[PDB]
Protein backbone atom coordinates (compact mmCIF):
# COMPACT_ATOMS: atom_id res chain seq x y z
CA UNK A 1 0.00 0.00 0.00
CA UNK A 2 1.29 3.14 -1.14
CA UNK A 3 0.40 6.80 0.54
CA UNK A 4 1.67 10.09 0.01
CA UNK A 5 2.68 13.15 2.30
CA UNK A 6 2.56 16.72 1.41
CA UNK A 7 5.09 19.08 2.72
CA UNK A 8 4.98 22.62 3.71
CA UNK A 9 7.16 23.14 0.50
CA UNK A 10 4.73 21.35 -1.55
CA UNK A 11 7.31 18.04 -1.87
CA UNK A 12 5.43 14.92 -2.16
CA UNK A 13 6.99 11.68 0.09
CA UNK A 14 5.92 8.40 -0.82
CA UNK A 15 5.59 5.94 1.76
CA UNK A 16 5.07 2.12 2.38
CA UNK A 17 2.13 1.45 4.59
CA UNK A 18 -0.28 -1.06 6.07
CA UNK A 19 -4.34 -0.21 6.58
CA UNK A 20 -2.69 -1.19 10.19
CA UNK A 21 -0.19 1.22 10.04
CA UNK A 22 -0.86 3.62 13.04
CA UNK A 23 -0.31 7.13 12.83
CA UNK A 24 2.84 6.97 15.34
CA UNK A 25 4.50 4.63 12.96
CA UNK A 26 3.85 6.69 9.92
CA UNK A 27 5.47 9.67 11.88
CA UNK A 28 8.73 7.17 12.46
CA UNK A 29 8.62 6.96 8.64
CA UNK A 30 8.68 10.65 8.04
CA UNK A 31 11.54 10.75 10.22
CA UNK A 32 13.70 8.40 8.59
CA UNK A 33 12.96 9.79 5.09
CA UNK A 34 13.24 13.63 6.42
CA UNK A 35 15.11 13.76 9.71
CA UNK A 36 12.13 15.55 11.28
CA UNK A 37 11.09 14.64 14.45
CA UNK A 38 8.22 13.25 14.96
CA UNK A 39 6.97 15.39 18.09
CA UNK A 40 7.32 18.76 15.37
CA UNK A 41 4.71 16.71 13.30
CA UNK A 42 1.34 17.22 12.88
CA UNK A 43 -0.84 15.00 10.21
CA UNK A 44 -4.18 16.31 8.23
CA UNK A 45 -6.02 13.95 6.40
CA UNK A 46 -9.67 15.46 4.88
CA UNK A 47 -9.19 18.41 7.49
CA UNK A 48 -8.68 16.32 10.33
CA UNK A 49 -5.69 16.03 12.67
CA UNK A 50 -4.89 12.58 13.26
CA UNK A 51 -3.73 10.90 16.64
CA UNK A 52 -0.94 8.80 16.98
CA UNK A 53 -2.77 5.48 18.20
CA UNK A 54 -4.96 5.48 15.17
CA UNK A 55 -4.69 3.57 12.33
CA UNK A 56 -4.61 4.71 8.87
CA UNK A 57 -7.51 2.30 8.27
CA UNK A 58 -9.48 4.45 11.27
CA UNK A 59 -9.23 7.32 9.34
CA UNK A 60 -10.32 5.70 5.55
CA UNK A 61 -7.29 6.60 4.47
CA UNK A 62 -7.17 4.33 1.12
CA UNK A 63 -4.17 3.33 -1.59
CA UNK A 64 -2.72 6.64 -2.81
CA UNK A 65 -4.50 8.87 -0.93
CA UNK A 66 -3.01 12.10 0.19
CA UNK A 67 -2.02 13.42 3.91
CA UNK A 68 -0.99 16.92 4.97
CA UNK A 69 1.92 17.89 7.21
CA UNK A 70 2.46 20.58 9.43
CA UNK A 71 5.65 21.51 11.62
CA UNK A 72 4.94 22.80 14.58
CA UNK A 73 7.56 23.69 17.62
CA UNK A 74 7.00 22.14 21.08
CA UNK A 75 8.08 24.36 23.63
CA UNK A 76 6.05 22.20 26.93
CA UNK B 1 -2.65 45.04 3.73
CA UNK B 2 -5.32 42.19 3.85
CA UNK B 3 -4.50 39.19 6.08
CA UNK B 4 -3.09 35.87 4.46
CA UNK B 5 -3.15 32.12 5.37
CA UNK B 6 -0.24 30.44 5.24
CA UNK B 7 1.04 29.22 1.98
CA UNK B 8 1.97 26.22 4.00
CA UNK B 9 -0.21 23.07 3.39
CA UNK B 10 -2.78 22.46 5.94
CA UNK B 11 -1.25 25.48 7.88
CA UNK B 12 -4.04 27.51 9.59
CA UNK B 13 -1.17 30.45 10.27
CA UNK B 14 -0.87 33.82 8.76
CA UNK B 15 1.75 34.13 6.42
CA UNK B 16 3.55 37.67 6.07
CA UNK B 17 5.78 39.17 2.98
CA UNK B 18 9.03 38.85 4.89
CA UNK B 19 8.76 35.04 4.62
CA UNK B 20 7.26 35.00 1.37
CA UNK B 21 3.96 34.23 2.13
CA UNK B 22 4.60 31.72 4.73
CA UNK B 23 4.21 32.25 8.26
CA UNK B 24 7.13 32.80 10.48
CA UNK B 25 7.20 29.04 12.06
CA UNK B 26 6.89 27.36 9.11
CA UNK B 27 9.47 30.12 7.25
CA UNK B 28 11.75 28.67 10.35
CA UNK B 29 10.87 24.69 9.39
CA UNK B 30 12.01 25.71 5.79
CA UNK B 31 15.34 26.85 6.89
CA UNK B 32 15.87 23.58 8.81
CA UNK B 33 14.12 21.16 5.97
K1 LIG C 1 -2.59 27.14 4.20
ZN1 LIG D 1 2.49 28.19 8.32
Amino acid sequence: MQIFVKTLTGKTITLEVEPSDTIENVKAKIQDKEGIPPDQQRLIFAGKQLEDGRTLSDYNIQKESTLHLVLRLRGG
Amino acid sequence: PPKQRCRAPACDHFGNAKCNGYCNECFQFKQMY
